[PDB]
């Protein structure tokens, strides 16, 4: 089959669960809290063991006060509707979900390699090949997540997981959204932000496009091609309209940057007519077999060190909190599809 | 250098989503 009715019948399959969602699956007491592998402002990602099983999942642990103190209320609900709908070599899809009288329960499988943020940070940059390894498997991720009409809203190494094998997950939905037209709400990860995005302008998926040019940047350099101290900063240096690469990036790298950080909207690489062709049929992507990184056949390039199953060791340690459950059912109403 | 640049600056951690 052509790549084309690939997705057209992903799409059919994504839409009878977008269309009919799951909804309470399963409940706290069926899992042993292990670790908190993350937190966010209004929640965590802990590590939890499945009793009946033994799997071991990533369970995403929202406070609902909190939720709704940051208006976060839709964009939750999206998370959850879009996660129980996918399927992809590169997405975790919630395996459950739930909800009681204080907080939300997202249940996915769990990625033992840690952040790339972590390794990224520590190894200081990743090679060319290496980076182009991770870079291809966001835009298969992307090409199937636009083909659904979603926009992801939120790359950056700190949500790109490594999985067993060294191949990555694309991870917290928290900004994902289900949209035809143009969009408007303001958010993300100020590095990360398009230009379109800071100046107020609607827009559209092609903001997940100048994001992955952000992330390859970052990837190759060790840096991303906008920082400074404060966001105001940031967002300054995005609008101008200049970006300086390092000496040791290649020929190809710069070119297809200059065409993925491209204030042009009529310009953007993943937003022409050829679509996300133009990135796949690059010269940065000559020796990318795309169908065998969708497969997961290409050897990674790098994989993280693993002595067991629940093995944390590629995580930072974070401050283990209680998960506290009230006895009065909290902003039932707001999430009562959840 | 930039990598000297980054490196000292207060973005070199975990940097948090924004919104409206
Ligand atoms: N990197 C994250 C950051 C994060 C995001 C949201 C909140 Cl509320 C808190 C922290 C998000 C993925 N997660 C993760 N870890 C391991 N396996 C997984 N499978 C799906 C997601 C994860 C680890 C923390
Ligand atoms: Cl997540």
């Amino acid at each position: 089959e052509s790549v084309k009715e690939f997705l057209a019948k992903a799409k059919e399959d994504f839409l009878k669960k977008w269309e009919n969602p799951a909804q309470n699956t399963a409940h706290l007491d069926q899992f042993e809290r292990i670790k908190t592998l993350g937190t966010g402002s209004f929640g965590r990602v802990m590590l939890v063991k499945h009793m009946e099983t033994g799997n071991h999942y990533a369970m995403k642990i929202l406070d609902k006060q909190k939720v709704v103190k940051l208006k976060q209320i839709e964009h939750t609900l999206n998370e959850k509707r879009i996660l129980q709908a996918v399927n992809f070599p590169f997405l975790t899809k919630l395996e459950f979900s739930f909800k009681d009288n204080s907080n939300l329960y997202m249940v996915m499988e769990y990625a033992p390699g840690g952040e790339m943020f972590s390794h990224l940070r520590r190894i200081g940059r990743f090679s060319e090949p290496h980076a182009r390894f991770y870079a291809a498997q966001i835009v298969l991720t992307f090409e199937y997540l636009h083909s659904l009409d979603l926009i992801y809203r939120d790359l950056k190494p700190e949500n790109l997981m490594i999985d067993q094998q060294g191949y990555i997950k694309v991870t917290d939905f928290g900004f994902a959204k289900r949209v035809k037209g143009r969009t408007w709400t303001l958010c993300g990860t100020p590095e990360y932000l398009a230009p379109e995005i800071i100046l107020s302008k609607g827009y559209n998926k092609a903001v997940d496009w100048w994001a992955l040019g952000v992330l390859i940047y970052e990837m190759a350099a060790g840096y991303p091609p906008f920082f400074a101290d404060q966001p105001i900063q940031i967002y300054e240096k995005i609008v101008s309209g200049k970006v300086r690469f390092p000496s040791h990036f290649s020929s190809d790298l710069k070119d297809l940057l200059r065409n993925l950080l491209q204030v042009d909207l009529t310009k953007r690489f993943g937003n022409l007519k050829n679509g996300v062709n133009d990135i796949k049929n690059h010269k940065w992507f000559a020796t990318t077999d795309w169908i065998a990184i969708y497969q997961r056949k290409v050897e990674a390039p790098f994989i993280p060190k693993f002595k067991g199953p629940g093995d944390t060791s590629n995580f930072d340690d974070y401050e283990e909190e209680e998960i506290r459950v009230s006895i009065n059912e909290k902003c039932g109403k707001e999430f009562s599809e959840f | 250098t930039t990598y000297a640049d980054f490196i000292a600056s207060g973005r070199t951690g975990r940097r948090n989503a924004i919104h409206d």
